[PDB]
């Protein structure tokens, strides 16, 4: 399914709203400031993830693996690069009950590969 | 090169002596006040706005210098003389020295007629300066220089003398300022809040809160908001983005969203656009905001005036305050809506109220900035008033006589003499305990009471979390050191190396940044702070960097070298979320760390070898801190730090922990304060003994100061005989503890002797105690002044005389002399007269108001000193001095909260002995220990043992592996003792062993000021109140003791009706009155002439007779007052 | 009604400075407001005079038996301090019933 | 007490003309096969569809089925809002819903 993003008009750049037009009964997307139109290629105008099963993978950024304070590791070499080292953390994002996981970063700069076992 | 772990401990603990010869104990205090006087002063002079007063004339009082001399006293001749500190105690002066302002006025009529008149050095108010200051008269002086003028060389400082009563700042804790936190409120309309309390970096008004909070789920999503300053009416943050000139939707989300790919951020905002869109134009949304506001204007133009005027003022300050800043305030205000709607998103946590990386230290000097900017604007406003009513006329005005001084002298005069902060007609507005009265009980307590802190939550609070310890006061607070009584957690005190950052300006910094790679923030295009860092400085978001990881490495090399940036600047990466924070500001807690390499410390050995020739070759703490091998750390870059406890976390590990330290403690006993840091083992005691312990040191009788036989405190007690203590720890020789102790080492034997010393008691030795052994000589101080205010009526010091005084008590005044004063070395009982003060009536013409000693006192006068106050009028102050040899009832304390009153003495020969004659100067029980769990009393007892039969001092430092219970043991039984510190006692009485082998050794005891003698009381008919006729409060007053509700329950529950009337009644206040029969209202009564009669009922016949309390009777008029009718109806 | 001397005591300081009480402050205040208003509607006065005293004198009273009203202002003293007004005198610890019976 | 949400793993919205030819893919069999015969009034549709998606794991912990929701559905709102459902057998458990006038 995937979210839905925010579009905005083509004219005065404020967003466009969802609208339907029963001539051709299609979707559209319109401006309720100026008088823009557009046709959508989504079909999809609204869209709940009440799991939340979100991939905190995305969350992570290299630029952790630069941390002092962060636990490093030998064992879990990078399947990337092959660097042995290799920081990890815990997910402490909430929304988030099984967060005793372990996410794991490369220390190798300009790699900077992110994981999970 | 390399510091071995065998030298390791003499090598941090060199460091550590370093630190304290460079900075001492109330560094902060000085360090606050200097800058204060150095910076704070002139910016609030400057930041005043020219007065610009015209009718034509005009002219505009600009003050562009200030000038602050030496404290100096004005006699009634008016010669101007250097005024010491001791004169200042001793004549109830102030210690102040006078402040002087250049003003320019410059004629500005007509015709380019201009003409500038400059006054130079105007005299503009007396400042208070706090002592040992670099504009205080004792700074630099040598210890025979300070000796000279009757001053004590171990005197830390860092307190004002105002009226000759010695006052002291107490550091105000307080939420940091400029930075955004996002908190959650259960019970609220709104789920997620994100405050951000803003002020301008020279301050000039209080902090400009502004919320942005996310509306409760439960129209259709979760709306954001955003509550103004000056706006009672929620305003949503589209609105605002708009009314700063942002209309279209992709520029204020732009200005919010950084990252476009991330549709959940998308729409958790699309709620607020959807709710702001009839809105469009920035007039629309300024109108808007006007009329949400609680000033609405009927036309639309000054409510857009309004909004536009709110939005560039009173909106985010610290951003900037002048106009075309609608780009930076647009992008922090976005920022703000960013960091609510990570929280609310669960990508950040909620930020900790508790964290003191989130609160700042208020001290001396920005409090007193705080009051000299109130008082420097009321001085400028009078001078305005002044100068327009004589400017009116067309005339010019004398600025001297504008100038009333008053106002800045008297305000910060009062401020530090009552502790009310805040102007003194807003005597309730204004926050009470900041300058209190310094503690001089014990040195220990002058020291705490100068690093003290407060938590201003409010005592009444019952919520725990602000007075928990919190993980972050770790190294900055004393973990121990806390009142156990109503303030538990919000009294605080500074850790030993705790240094509190006095402040700094970020220009150098923000230059630096600009001829670094920074980007500003107006420059930029916001699609680059997606990848970027931003870069925050004193809370203002100023730009972003594109590789933060070298930036921070620049940084951190820039303020190791003593670059730029100064040792007290917090450098905090935060590297999830890609803020580099940069702080300046005073207030931040810090503490001195030493730096780590790769796997080892830069304090190489030559340091330490410099460092130990530290007398010679000027080789100072400042120069370790100039070498980059000690930094200071604040609480909020701690948490990007990664510490050793000490050197052997560095080492190479079978399993390696970290691997990749950043810093180390230079030890880690520097976690506890002043007090805490005398209890010997503090790690062997459960934690509640240290903190009772830590108030206790604070009550312990020893030599407060050197120079005490000058002083004429109110109250003083000093020891005869104080001695160091035997097992000491190493951070006590900064605290001057050896050179000032507060206690004694008593042989005590830890037994069960007779029954009269358990629950918390102790038996002392009769034989020892007629030795010397804990007595004290205590110090009372009583003034008086006799006041020439008018000739209506004047007071005089003169022996009275039985013919001419009226208000003469029986007491006999042979005891004084001519001068109406007693003289030293006179013998005085309780109610006995040392000042024959009389004073001209309107027993004829003079009225008896002679000062009396404090009843059942029974000392000898010390000392008598005559002198003139500040307005000039004879004033006298006696010391009485009063020897205080223990006894029964008196309490005593070791180290280690065990306290305990005298039960009884018994004499050497009734004592308990060992086979060589030696018996316990004290014995406590053994059921103090096991509950409480003070092992390192037992500890310290053994090791006292061990020192003093091996003539040493035993090191009782709290965290060291080289000293355990086991090689102490060893050590004692090498000196023909049980390893164990037992001994086979004898029973003095019988002189046969004891069964069981007494526990007995040397322990630090502590006599407390608490003796019984200041605290016997009892009352049979004396003095009572005046409007309600009951005994008075207090032992002083002779008062009565208190029958409160309590007792009322409980002599209910017994059922002893009698006693509870008894009490409540006939031992109270007993009274009658007569009570009208028909109208039960109290009558007139005429016992005399026997005529009864109500003015209500017009009778006289039915009256009656009603034995009541006075309270009652009072109550009832009380009542009548209210127009209410209590009618005692007897049928 | 204006209660008796007891009620509240005038004071002698160390000197001869009779002190009086808040009570005593506050009547005094009480009856100034009064005599105001009887002149005013005695003699020439406008009606928005006779209202702003009526008003003067209504806080007035009202603060003399209940000082702690929300919104209005505390009715003031020497020194900056709220008077005590009647109700305070025993309105819980430390008043007359829980404190003095 | 079980609220759709304890239940629901994901909620959309969709624009969805004809049920013939749905917007997703996987849900062209099970629609087909609901409307080969007409069970409402295909007349009263509107194009806006609401598809919810469960989870098994949450409806075996309750014993709860497609069947009883629907139904629940159906009450609350009677026959303005349609429901449809597929059988309890897909890897995915899915209901669309739309909105009858
Ligand atoms: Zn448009
Ligand atoms: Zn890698
Ligand atoms: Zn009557």
């Amino acid at each position: 399914p995937g979210f839905v993003g925010i579009r905005f008009c083509q004219e005065c750049n404020n967003m466009l709203y969802p609208k339907e037009d029963k001539e051709n009964r299609i979707l559209l997307y319109a401006c309720r400031n100026c008088d823009y139109q557009q046709e959508a290629d989504n079909s999809c105008i609204y869209v709940n993830k009440i799991t939340h099963e979100v991939d905190e993978l995305t969350q992570i950024i290299a630029d952790v693996s630069q941390d002092p304070t962060l636990p490093r590791t030998e064992d879990h070499p990078c399947q990337k690069c092959g660097h042995k080292e290799a920081v990890f953390f815990q997910s402490h994002s909430a929304r988030a009950e099984d967060a005793m996981r372990l996410y794991y970063v490369c220390t190798a700069p300009h790699c900077g590969h992110r994981w999970t076992e | 090169d390399e510091i071995t772990p065998d030298l390791w401990q003499e090598a941090c603990w060199i460091v550590i002596s370093s630190y304290f010869d460079e900075k001492g104990l109330v560094r902060q205090q000085l360090d606050s006040f200097d800058e204060f006087i150095q910076m704070s002063v002139q910016r609030i002079v400057e930041d005043a706005p020219p007065i610009d007063l015209q009718a034509p004339p005009r002219y505009l009082l600009k003050f562009e210098q200030i000038y602050l001399s030496k404290p100096t006293h004005w006699e009634r001749d008016g010669a101007p003389s250097p005024m010491m500190p001791n004169e200042a105690r001793l004549r109830n002066l102030t210690y102040s020295a006078p402040l002087y302002v250049d003003i320019t006025k410059t004629v500005i009529k007509e015709g380019e007629e201009q003409l500038q008149t400059q006054h130079q050095k105007t005299f503009i108010g007396k400042i208070p300066i706090m002592l040992r200051s670099t504009y205080c008269l004792l700074n630099g002086l040598t210890d025979r220089d300070l000796c000279e003028l009757n001053e004590c060389p171990l005197d830390p400082g860092g307190y004002f003398i105002i009226n000759g009563s010695e006052k002291v700042l107490i550091a105000q804790e307080k939420m940091a300022t400029n930075t955004v936190y996002v908190f959650a409120k259960k019970d609220s309309k709104y789920a997620y809040t994100g405050e951000c309390r803003s002020c301008l970096e020279n301050s000039s008004r209080p902090t400009s809160t502004i919320w942005v909070s996310m509306l409760a789920r439960g129209a259709i999503g979760q709306r954001i908001v955003a509550t103004l300053p000056y706006i009672k009416q929620e305003v949503p943050i589209i609105i605002v983005f708009r009314a700063l000139g942002f209309v279209s939707d992709r520029d204020i989300l732009e200005h919010i969203i950084y990252d476009f790919e991330d549709p959940e951020m998308m729409e958790m905002v699309k709620p607020s656009l959807d709710e702001a869109f009839v809105i469009q134009e920035q007039n629309v949304a300024l109108n808007f905001i006007g009329s949400r506001g609680a000033k609405p204007g009927v036309t639309k133009e000054k409510r857009i005036k309004y909004a536009k005027e709110v939005l560039q003022k009173e909106m985010l300050p610290h951003v900037g305050v002048s106009d075309f800043c609608e780009t930076k305030k647009a992008y922090f205000l976005g920022y703000m809506v960013h960091r609510l709607l990570l929280a609310a998103l669960g990508r950040r946590e909620l930020d900790d109220r508790d964290h003191y990386g989130n609160k700042r230290l208020d001290l001396a000097g920005p409090l007193l900035a705080f009051l000299f900017r109130g008082m420097f604007k009321n001085l400028l406003k009078e001078v305005r008033i002044y100068a327009q009513k004589f400017i009116d006329r067309g005339k010019d005005f004398n600025l001297e006589l504008a100038i009333k001084t008053r106002i800045i002298s008297d305000g910060l005069k009062y401020s530090l003499a009552t502790g009310n902060w805040g102007d003194q007609k807003k005597a309730h507005q204004a926050r009470a305990g900041v300058s209190q009265v310094l503690n001089r009980l014990t040195f220990a307590s002058t020291l705490s009471h100068l690093r003290r802190l407060n938590s201003p939550i409010g005592r009444d609070g019952k919520l725990a979390k602000p007075r928990q310890l919190h993980n972050t006061l770790w190294g900055m607070v004393c973990p121990a050191e806390t009142p156990e009584g109503h303030a538990v957690g919000l009294v605080k005190n500074l850790a030993l190396m705790a240094y509190i950052s006095v402040g700094s300006q970020p220009s150098p910094i923000l230059e630096f940044l600009e001829e670094w790679s920074m980007e500003n923030l107006e420059e930029i295009s916001p699609a680059a702070i997606a990848d970027a860092t931003k870069i925050f400085v004193n809370g203002c978001w100023v730009g972003i960097h594109k590789d933060p990881e070298q930036l921070m490495n620049t940084l951190r090399k820039l303020r190791r070298q003593m670059d730029i940036i100064v040792s007290e600047v917090s450098m905090i990466r935060d590297i999830r979320e890609r803020e580099i924070r940069i702080y300046t500001d005073a207030g931040r807690i810090c503490r001195p760390l030493l730096i780590v390499e790769k796997q080892k410390l830069l304090l190489k050995k030559r340091h330490i070898d410099q460092l130990k020739e530290r007398e010679y070759n000027n080789y100072s703490w400042q120069d370790l801190v100039a070498s980059g091998v000690v930094e200071y750390i604040d609480t909020l870059e701690e948490e990007t730090v990664m510490l050793a406890m000490t050197p052997d976390d560095l080492q190479e590990k079978e399993v390696a922990y970290c691997s990749t330290y950043t810093h180390c403690e230079i030890h880690p006993s520097m976690i506890l304060g002043v007090c805490a840091s005398i209890i010997p083992f503090p790690d062997h005691n459960q934690s509640p003994r240290n903190t009772y312990q830590s108030a206790m040191g604070k009550q312990a009788m020893g030599v407060y100061i050197t120079n005490f036989h000058v002083r004429m405190d109110t109250l003083a007690h000093v020891l005869y005989y104080p001695q160091k203590p035997l097992v000491t720890t190493r951070s006590m020789e900064y605290l001057r503890f050896r050179e000032l102790p507060a206690g004694i080492n008593s042989i005590v034997a830890i037994a069960s002797y007779t029954g009269y010393n358990q629950e918390d008691s102790v038996i002392m030795n009769r034989s020892a105690v007629d030795r010397g052994f804990f007595r004290s000589v205590f110090y009372r101080s009583y003034k008086e002044q006799e006041s020439k205010k008018g000739f209506d009526q004047e007071e005089v010091f003169e022996k009275p005389t039985r013919e001419t005084c009226q208000g003469m008590r029986h007491a006999i005044y042979d005891k004084l002399d001519d001068d109406g004063l007693i003289a030293p070395g006179v013998r005085v009982s309780g109610d006995d007269v040392i000042i024959g003060k009389t004073v001209t009536l309107p027993r004829y013409t003079k009225r008896d108001c002679s000062t009396f000693l404090r009843t059942s006192e029974t000392g000898i006068v010390d000392q008598v000193m005559v002198t003139l106050n500040q307005e000039g009028y004879k004033f006298c102050k006696i010391r009485v001095r009063s020897v205080r040899i223990p006894q029964i009832g008196d309490k005593f304390a070791s180290r280690h909260g065990q306290k305990g009153t005298c039960g009884i003495q018994y004499r050497q020969e009734d004592m308990p002995f060992t086979c060589e004659g030696i018996t316990p100067d004290i014995i406590i029980n053994p059921h103090a220990i096991p509950s409480r769990m003070t092992i390192g009393h037992l500890i310290e007892c053994l090791q006292g043992k061990v020192s003093a039969n091996k003539g040493e001092i035993g090191d009782a430092t709290p965290f060291n592996d080289a000293v355990n219970v086991q090689k102490i043991s060893n050590l004692l039984s090498d000196y023909g003792y049980h390893l164990r510190g037992n001994e086979v006692l004898y029973n003095g009485f019988t002189g046969r062993k004891i069964t069981s082998q007494i526990f007995i050794g040397p322990t630090y005891y502590q006599r407390l000021k608490h003796m019984v003698d200041d605290k016997i009381h009892s009352r049979a008919r004396g003095p009572i109140q005046i409007l309600n006729r009951q005994p008075m409060e207090g032992r002083s007053r002779d008062g009565g003791l208190r029958f409160g509700e309590m007792e009322r329950d409980c002599q209910i529950a017994h059922g002893a009706a009698q006693f509870l009337r008894e009490r409540l009644f006939e031992a109270s206040d007993p009274y009658q009155v007569h009570v009208c029969n028909l109208c039960g209202i109290m009558a007139i009564a005429n016992t005399r002439t026997h005529t009864y009669e109500c003015r209500g009922c017009r009778n006289k016949t039915q009256i009656s007779l009603v034995r009541m309390p006075y309270a009652c009777k009072l109550l009832f008029q009380e009542l009548m007052s209210m127009s209410i009718a209590p009618r005692m109806m007897s049928v | 009604p204006v209660p008796p001397l007891s009620v509240r005591p005038a004071v002698v300081m160390q000197g001869s400075a009779r002190n009086q009480d808040d009570l005593t402050h506050k009547l005094a205040d009480i009856v100034k407001i009064n005599n105001q208003l009887r002149r005013n509607e005695q003699n020439g006065a406008a009606a928005h005079v006779i209202a702003e005293d009526v008003k003067l004198l209504q806080f007035h009273v009202a603060t003399m038996v209940d000082n702690e009203l929300p919104g209005l202002p505390r009715a003031m003293q020497k020194s900056g301090r709220p008077l005590k007004s009647l109700k305070q005198r025993l309105k819980g610890k430390e008043g007359r019933v829980r404190g003095n019976l | 007490h079980t609220t759709l949400r304890k239940v629901t793993a994901n909620t959309a919205i969709y624009y969805d003309p004809n049920p013939q030819s749905t917007v997703v893919a996987e849900d062209q069999e099970w629609v087909n096969v609901y409307y080969e015969m007409p069970d409402f009034d295909v007349a009263r549709i509107s194009p806006w569809l609401l598809r919810v998606e469960l989870d098994r794991k949450h409806m075996t912990d309750r014993k709860l089925t497609m069947e009883q929701i629907a139904e629940k559905i159906n009450a609350g709102f009677g026959d303005d809002l349609n429901c449809i459902f597929n059988d309890d057998n897909a890897e995915k458990l899915v209901l669309r819903i739309r909105i009858m006038n």
